[PDB]
């Protein structure tokens, strides 16, 4: 359990999980969901993903 | 993303939020000039809500402060926490206004410095894509908080449309009628442009100020510096799901949606109990959530001056407890689990009510990660008996003559008295109407 | 190297086709002879000869067991090309 | 190998060129006189690009500088960088010119001192066998520079045929139009020469001047001293490229080529940030280069006057964004990510689009390697709004008979004003044309 700790943070990965797939702090998720809207109400296409990579890195 | 202006407004106005900024710093771990303490993003999650954004890691108030008299402008640059605030956003030094005290002073001056005006607070605007609204923090005592804050409601409802407006104005006082006398005249001009060019309200009572001033905190002569410390510490309590991260209604528009029945029905009750020092020496021993919110329905820590006798055919519709800090989660539930044995809220018969308990993490800091924190945000339709209060305190006064003909010289041609009169009465009227 | 032979074939193929196009502007008042539009009929379809091998590469880059360095690249040109 | 010839000219051309040469010695780690340092040659791999080449490790600029008015050269030979500058490539000591104030006077002047005007500004052009181009340092404010400017636009064109011609001309001021009256007549005619007898233009205008140097710059007087701050940066910004070693776009042939759509559509929109010394302080923490690119589309640092409501039915079609210094290169196309999912550029339906990216290394100084600077040349279609501008003071000045007698008396016979009208609409009306 120390190996983890000076390296990899293993159970802090734990808690980091938590906040996105749980939902754990809305700020990350609300000014995610926001910005998502305009591109969720159309259908999706092959264009779909390239612009949803930088939606994310412009909300984080 | 969420940045809210504030408009700081009137001799009042300014003084409140004034200390609102100054309390922001001590619990977001920064100085007013500097970044001496690595406190402010490891404990603290979202700091850019409420400041504007960095540009040298100095979080800028997005705040302006305009009012007719100088003197609450110049006890602020000797104040060292006025280094924060910037002398190019709203005024530079030696700034001035009127002369000045009448409600058609304002409400005349907001149209010759209407260029102005609308300038330097538009810049604030377009600093982020997605504005949340606008909160004016003004006054409805004086004339000069009332009489250029109604200016604002109409001018910003079109060309604003898609923003929240909501304010923390505060309630003049009706103890005696000597040194001003204009009282009932400048409210209930400003009252009827809460409810229609207005969302939201949040009422501060001043004769209910004393009632607590005297309780617990044990003063002999009541000052005017005992006004900004119970109203600054629930302001930033209103924003701890906004400003410190939380989950569910984190934004403005969050919590005002869960609480309103209707429009013109948006006055909401505040309580708000720890207020002592002394408390913290016995808070060591877990106290816990299952007492303090016994005590928030409970008729104690309210500012809303009401009838005690008129709370049995009235009836809670929307009740909000908020607590802060440690909360010990795994009984917060037990704590909702003793609401409906008592019955303390009188529920409306023709539909659901809901009592909604909610929890944010305070600031690193030893009173405030210690000592059990309950904020209160009620709407109870006993309300009325204050508008009960300034109608009949309005009428009986248009029957003595009184500012008649001292008022229609400037700006005033025709009877506008009862246009005020008779939608005063729309609202007690509906509010009665609403349990059927 | 992106692939083996289309991609290179495809590449070295987009490189031939814009020589010529650089011989056919070389001559004196280009676009106002009948050998400048002549020679350039036959520039015109293999151009979409290229763009379309193009696309044909980016189906293999959606519908994807290949490569992940591969598919990073040319997309990121080709959100640079049809956007 | 690709040198350059900057043609210096007019009252303002030769100013922002004064400073733009004084530029170049404090990032080369060089001395007007002398060299001191040995920071030259290790620190910046190419230094004869604009710079005439070394006989004695003595840069020569490859500049001439020609005006009316003596003043602008007399304040020059005090400064202790005029040593650096040759009294025998322009003029020996004691040159003067006209009276003067007019653009019919050095129009006119071009054919008189037509032999000596071409003989020593051409013994700079073969000194490399491989010319680059030629550069127009000059002004269109005035007649000094708009008038002379004009015809050495048209004989350079056939003399010098195969060579780039792109220039950085100033746009005038427009705010009030009583000390100079003339400013519409000597700007439309250099208007049509700066787009069918030239390529490129590079604009700046002087109405967006002082919206920046009063934004963060503090000024309460506006002087002339704060027009070559905001112009020599961005001059040497736009060489980055071209002077330090680059690989894509290292020519100013590479970089105009890639945003020109067509002729007659060059107007490119200049932006940049970085004007702050208090940034200096907290730069230190890794500001990174994700932040800084999402205000340049961001309407703020343009230096351009331009309507904020007529940039929905106008679209980019080629958007650069410069990123020098520290980089941090494993989040450039990080940067680049985000692009898509805002579409602040507006895209053409009729074709792509591109937002092109490149870096190099800075100057081997303490506030060039520590702070992130962005130079942006947009190319975007709501343009023709200054060019809707000049045109509608344009034709309201010849009906109110203004400058038709005092204007046609030297050499000029014939109504050239519609020769002027017509091809400025021919600009805008294949502007709107081009997004189909």
């Amino acid at each position: 359990l120390d190996v983890l700790n000076k390296n990899y943070n293993l159970l802090e990965h734990m808690q980091a999980m938590r906040r996105y797939l749980l939902l754990g702090q809305g700020d990350f998720i609300r000014h995610l969901m926001d910005l998502l809207k305009p591109e969720l109400v159309r259908p999706a296409t092959t264009l779909y993903q390239h612009n949803l990579t930088g939606i994310l890195e412009t909300a984080v | 993303p969420r940045e809210i202006i504030t408009l700081q407004l009137g001799q009042c106005g300014n003084q409140i939020g004034f200390e609102f900024w100054k309390q922001l710093c001590a619990e977001h771990g920064i100085s007013p000039e500097g970044i001496v303490e690595e406190f402010a993003t490891e404990g603290t999650d979202r700091k850019d809500v409420f400041f504007y954004q960095a540009d040298d890691e100095h979080y800028i108030p997005r705040a302006v402060l305009l009012d007719l008299e100088p003197r609450v402008i110049h006890s602020i640059l000797n104040s060292p926490y006025a280094n924060l605030y910037n002398p190019e956003n709203i005024y530079l030094s030696e700034h001035g206004g009127g002369a000045g005290n009448n409600w058609a002073s304002g409400f005349s001056q907001g149209e010759k410095i209407h260029e102005d005006i609308f300038d330097i607070i538009d810049r604030e605007a377009d600093g982020s894509d997605s504005l949340e609204g606008f909160v004016l923090c003004h006054s409805i005592a004086g004339g000069t908080g009332s009489g250029l804050g109604s200016y604002l409601l109409e001018r910003l409802n079109d060309r604003y449309p898609k923003k929240l407006v909501q304010t923390y104005s505060v309630f003049p006082n009706q103890d005696e009628m000597s040194h001003v006398v204009v009282q009932p005249y400048n409210s209930l001009l400003t009252l009827k442009r809460l409810t229609q060019n207005a969302d939201c309200v949040v009422v501060l009572d001043n004769t209910a100020l004393n009632r607590i001033a005297t309780d617990r905190l044990h003063i002999q002569n009541p000052s005017f510096s005992q006004i900004n410390q119970l109203v600054s510490t629930i302001m930033s309590a209103s924003t701890t799901t906004l400003r410190y991260p939380g989950y569910m209604n984190n934004d403005l528009i969050g919590l005002i949606a869960s609480l309103i029945p209707t429009p013109r029905l948006h006055f909401l009750m505040t309580g708000y109990t720890p207020l002592t020092t002394d408390q913290s020496v016995a808070s060591v021993r877990k106290t816990t959530v299952l007492d303090v919110m016994r005590r928030l329905l409970q008729p104690k820590n309210v500012m809303v001056s009401t009838g005690r006798d008129r709370q049995t055919n009235h009836c809670y519709i929307a009740i909000l407890n908020i607590i802060q800090g440690e909360v010990d989660p795994t009984q917060v539930h037990k704590s909702l689990q003793r609401i409906r044995e008592r019955k303390l809220a009188n529920f409306i018969p023709w539909g659901p009510a809901s009592i909604q308990v909610a929890l944010s993490r305070k600031s690193p800091y030893l009173p405030s990660a210690h000592r059990v924190s309950g904020l209160m945000m009620a709407n109870h339709t006993n309300i009325s008996s204050l508008f009960e209060r300034t109608c009949r305190q309005y009428d009986k006064l248009r029957k003595r003559e009184a500012f008649l003909e001292q008022f229609r010289k400037e700006d005033i041609f025709k009877d506008n008295f009862d246009e005020l009169d008779n939608s005063r009465e729309i609202v007690q009227q509906l509010i009665d109407e609403y349990h059927a | 190297f992106i692939l083996l032979k289309p991609v290179f074939h495809c590449l070295n193929e987009i490189l031939e086709l814009c020589h010529s196009f650089c011989s056919l502007v070389s001559q004196n008042l280009g676009p106002l002879d009948e050998r400048g539009a002549g020679q350039l009929d036959i520039l015109v379809k293999g151009f979409s000869c290229q763009s379309s091998l193009l696309f044909r590469i980016l189906s293999s880059v959606r519908n994807h067991q290949i490569n992940p360095d591969l598919a990073q690249l040319l997309l990121r040109l080709d959100y640079n090309k049809y956007y």
